[PDB]
């Protein structure tokens, strides 16, 4: 808690590390949520929802 | 303020390298 | 360099609210925008909309008069 | 006069892939590809598409492999300098029905059936237009005679098309069992053509949602930053001697 | 091994186009072209040379027109969609002996007769090398054996070439009655090849002479100009207080 | 050279016209002389000196 | 009355330069 | 920063002087000066290059002769 909260505000290197970590985690979390809602909005329309997927003849 | 700063800026550089290049799988 | 005489009092950015002013005096803001700008708005919208509607009316009349 | 020249407008249909968060219907893509293979490919080429493009979209790797191996592709030269044929691979493009444009015109009354790789992107209101033209062969208005070899279609500019009607009931057999009605086949083939013209649509849409949400957050932050920096200037009290 | 790997070096021959004001010998170019089309062309392509290139260099326009008309060039497709044949024209490139590189190798024991359009620029000491190679077929040194299908030529790197000796005495007949010995045809065909590799040579040399002379005059003027502008500085008398 | 100076060098416009004329005429003269040297050095080797020119069967 | 003479001189110069860059002897 | 100088300079107009004859004036002294001042420099430049080239050709010739039957 207070250790990181005192390092981030007092040393720019720690703040820069915090920015990089936040970018990484936030971009992954939005990629994940945006794909979850995309999957929910398109039920049955996926390539792997094809019933005959695997029998061409 | 010289060794601590060097360690901090090295940690930031390593984190930025892990963030730009994401070799999750090269931990072998 | 212009010779200036003035007294300027300023408050620090960290001692004031940053965003609430967007939504203060909102009726005054809308009223000023409408009352100062309605002529300019008219002078911009009227020719474009009028020319468009007249062209549509011309096309409809021409289409009808070529039928049987 | 000019009414026939432009052609009748095509209506708007609720395609499953319209919408900022809507994917293709992949079963429909596979059905439309079957329709292409058994009806369209006789006279239309799709030269921008290859068998490997179907993998992970409508078929497995093995299915597309066997489908490619069922065609013959010109290869060579061999060590003796002579061309030869071989079964197709995944990387091979869809086979062309004619050797050249002139040979296509000669076999179709002088009219050239255009390549369908980008047809939906190559006409205004492309998906709707193709669906309406495919399902829009009907008798001409009174007083309109169509010269021999052409067929009337109000959606087609001029009204007289050199393509005969070939979407008919039971023209295709569907592996999934859905009735191969005219409207079903037209919808499925337009879905396949929409995918073929715009194969990047889903990734692109998934990127537009994520990045507009993120950039809107950034816009909020930027507004706060500008206002915070400018507050010291906007709230300042200025005292001067002048009055008028 | 040591010396055979690089080959025997070619001598220096006094070519008529050598010299800062020396042109090609155009009658020799015409003789060399007849040698080419009567001996070389059955195995070597000259894909960079058109029939129009000879006009004003070795043939009149009607002569080159009849030459091109003698050959059969593929063309099309026609309105029905088939490839056909037509007489050659001035704009056609010289014909290819083989359909592709693999066919050439199959016809020449696995070796590919290279295109001769730039061969004099594509080898070190090119003109001398080609002349020496063509006239340099002879018996191998004692203790050196050549496998079947190859011929000894010390000029060729390694000494074993897939080309058989082709410049045999009176292998061509000359329109001007020039006796067609092996050396004569060698010199003529090298003249033709050297023109083919550098058809701009005469214009280039004329330009070079003219502009180098003019630029030398300009250099004399520039020296005078510089010294005129600097003389007020270089002849100035400077008086200063300091001694050591 | 003072007489030629009073006609060509008194005004820069005349001087500039004189320079343009000198470039034109001098380049033409040099071209002619170079072509004369080229012809004198290559007697008998020109396309127009082909004995059988026009006589290909 | 020298600006007019300057204009005439520079017009002659411009004409001379035109005939010199483009050299329209086969068109005249 | 400007320099403070005390000097007297006399100059003659460029149109009152000969412009080109000074190039070929006391030529042997010029050659003397270039050779006398520059012979060590010229030796250090040329000798390594020529020596190395000559040694390489000598090595190549002897090696070619040694491999000859
Ligand atoms: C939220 C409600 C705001 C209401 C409010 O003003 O406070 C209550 C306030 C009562 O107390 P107050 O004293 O007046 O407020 C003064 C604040 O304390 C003084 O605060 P302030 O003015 O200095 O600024 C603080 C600000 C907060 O600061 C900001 O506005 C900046 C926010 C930017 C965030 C960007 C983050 C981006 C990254 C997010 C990370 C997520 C995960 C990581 C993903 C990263 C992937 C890479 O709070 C806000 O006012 C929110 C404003 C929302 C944007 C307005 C857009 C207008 C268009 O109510 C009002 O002011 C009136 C409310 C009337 C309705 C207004 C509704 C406006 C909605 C727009
Ligand atoms: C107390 C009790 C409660 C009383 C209040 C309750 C009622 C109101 C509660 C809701 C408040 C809503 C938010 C505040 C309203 C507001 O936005 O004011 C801005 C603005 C502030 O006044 P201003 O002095 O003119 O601002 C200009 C300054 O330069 C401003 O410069 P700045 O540096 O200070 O701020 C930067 C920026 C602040 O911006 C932000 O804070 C970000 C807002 C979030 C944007 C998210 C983007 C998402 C994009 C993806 C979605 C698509 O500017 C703005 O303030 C907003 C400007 C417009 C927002 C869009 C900005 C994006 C760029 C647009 C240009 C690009 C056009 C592209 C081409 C389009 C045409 C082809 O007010 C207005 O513009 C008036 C028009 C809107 C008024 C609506 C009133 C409706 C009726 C309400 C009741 C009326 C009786 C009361
Ligand atoms: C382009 C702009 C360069 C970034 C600017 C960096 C900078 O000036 O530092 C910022 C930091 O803010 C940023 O914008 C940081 C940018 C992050 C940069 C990400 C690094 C990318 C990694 C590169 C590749 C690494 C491999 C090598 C300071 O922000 P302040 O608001 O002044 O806060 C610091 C004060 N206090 C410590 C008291 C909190
Ligand atoms: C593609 C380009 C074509 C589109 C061009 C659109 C923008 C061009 C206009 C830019 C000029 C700037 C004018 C402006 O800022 O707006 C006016 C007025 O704007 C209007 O009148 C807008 C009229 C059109 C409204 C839209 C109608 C519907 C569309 C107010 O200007 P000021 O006299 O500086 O006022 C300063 C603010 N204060 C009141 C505090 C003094
Ligand atoms: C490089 C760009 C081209 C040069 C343009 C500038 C020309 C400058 C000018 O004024 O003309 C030159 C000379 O002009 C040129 O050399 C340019 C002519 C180019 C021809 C047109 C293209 C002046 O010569 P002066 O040495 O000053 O002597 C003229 C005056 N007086 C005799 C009285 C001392
Ligand atoms: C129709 C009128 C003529 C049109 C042409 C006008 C331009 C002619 C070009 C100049 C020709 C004369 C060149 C100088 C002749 C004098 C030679 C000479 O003695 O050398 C000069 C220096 O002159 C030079 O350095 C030579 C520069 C010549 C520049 C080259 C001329 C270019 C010719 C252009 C011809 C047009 C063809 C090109 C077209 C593109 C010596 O100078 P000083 O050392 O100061 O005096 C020595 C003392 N004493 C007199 C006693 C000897
Ligand atoms: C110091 C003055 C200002 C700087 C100019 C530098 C001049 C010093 C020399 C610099 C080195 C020149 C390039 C060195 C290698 C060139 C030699 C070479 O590579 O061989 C070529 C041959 O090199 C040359 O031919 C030299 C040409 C020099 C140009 C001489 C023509 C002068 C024309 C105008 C007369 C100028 C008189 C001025 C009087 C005021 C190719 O020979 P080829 O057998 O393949 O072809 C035959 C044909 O003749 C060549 O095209
Ligand atoms: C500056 C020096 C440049 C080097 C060449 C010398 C000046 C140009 C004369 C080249 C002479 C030559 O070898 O060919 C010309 C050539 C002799 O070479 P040939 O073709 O082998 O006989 O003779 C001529 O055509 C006439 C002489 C050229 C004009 C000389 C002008 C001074
Ligand atoms: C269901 C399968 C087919 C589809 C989806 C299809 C689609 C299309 C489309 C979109 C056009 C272009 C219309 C325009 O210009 O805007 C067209 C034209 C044409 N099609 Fe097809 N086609 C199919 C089958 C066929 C078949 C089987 C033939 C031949 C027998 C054929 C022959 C033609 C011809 C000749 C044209 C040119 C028509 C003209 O210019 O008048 N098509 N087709
Ligand atoms: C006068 C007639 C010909 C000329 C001037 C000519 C010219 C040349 C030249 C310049 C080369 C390149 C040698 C090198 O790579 O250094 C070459 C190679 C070759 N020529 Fe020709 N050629 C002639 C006729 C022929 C004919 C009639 C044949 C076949 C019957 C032939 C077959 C070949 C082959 C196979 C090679 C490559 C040999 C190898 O790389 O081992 N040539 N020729």
């Amino acid at each position: 808690f207070e250790g990181f909260y005192k390092l981030i505000m007092r040393r720019n290197s720690v703040y820069v590390t915090f920015i990089i970590a936040g970018a990484f985690f936030g971009e992954r979390a939005v990629d994940y949520g945006v794909h979850k809602l995309w999957e929910r909005n398109n039920v049955g329309k996926r390539y792997e929802d094809i019933s005959v997927l695997g029998q061409r003849p | 303020i010289d060794i601590q700063a060097a360690a901090g800026w090295g940690i930031a550089a390593a984190a930025g390298a892990i963030w730009v290049v994401q070799p999750f799988g090269w931990i072998k | 360099p212009v010779k200036l005489k003035a007294v300027v009092y300023a408050l620090s950015p960290f001692q004031q609210k940053i965003m609430t002013g967007l939504w203060k005096d909102l009726p005054e803001k809308i009223h000023h925008k409408v009352s100062e700008n309605w002529i300019s708005a008219t002078l911009l919208v009227t020719p474009v909309v009028g020319t468009y509607w007249y062209a549509q009316y011309f096309k409809e009349q021409e289409k009808l008069e070529h039928r049987f | 006069a000019d009414e026939a020249e432009h052609g009748l407008e095509c209506p708007n249909y609720p395609w499953p892939h319209e919408g900022i968060l809507s994917s293709y219907d992949h079963a429909s893509i596979r059905r439309g590809h079957q329709v292409y293979q058994q009806v369209c490919a006789s006279c239309h080429s799709m030269s921008l598409i290859s068998y490997r493009d179907l993998v992970g979209v409508a078929y497995t790797e093995e299915e597309a492999k066997a489908m490619a191996a069922e065609i013959e592709v010109v290869d060579g030269p061999n060590d003796e300098g002579e061309m030869f044929t071989r079964p197709g691979k995944l990387s091979d493009r869809l086979p062309e029905p004619y050797s050249n444009e002139s040979a296509a015109r000669f076999a179709n009354g002088g009219a050239y059936p255009p390549d369908l790789s980008l047809v939906t992107k190559a006409r205004h209101n492309g998906q709707n237009y193709v669906f309406a033209l495919l399902t829009g062969y009907r008798d001409p208005p009174a007083g309109i005679s169509i010269r021999e070899g052409l067929h009337y279609n109000p959606y087609f500019p001029g009204g007289a098309i050199a393509m005969p009607k070939m979407l008919n009931d039971e023209a295709v057999e569907y592996e999934d069992g859905t009735p191969a009605t005219e409207a079903q086949m037209g919808k499925d083939v337009v879905s396949f053509l929409s995918w073929a013209a715009e194969p990047e649509m889903e990734e692109r849409k998934l990127m537009g949602f994520k990045w507009i949400f993120l950039l809107s957050l950034a816009l909020l932050q930027a507004a706060y930053y500008r206002r915070l920096k400018w507050s010291v200037l906007k709230s300042r009290k200025l005292v001067l001697d002048v009055v008028n």
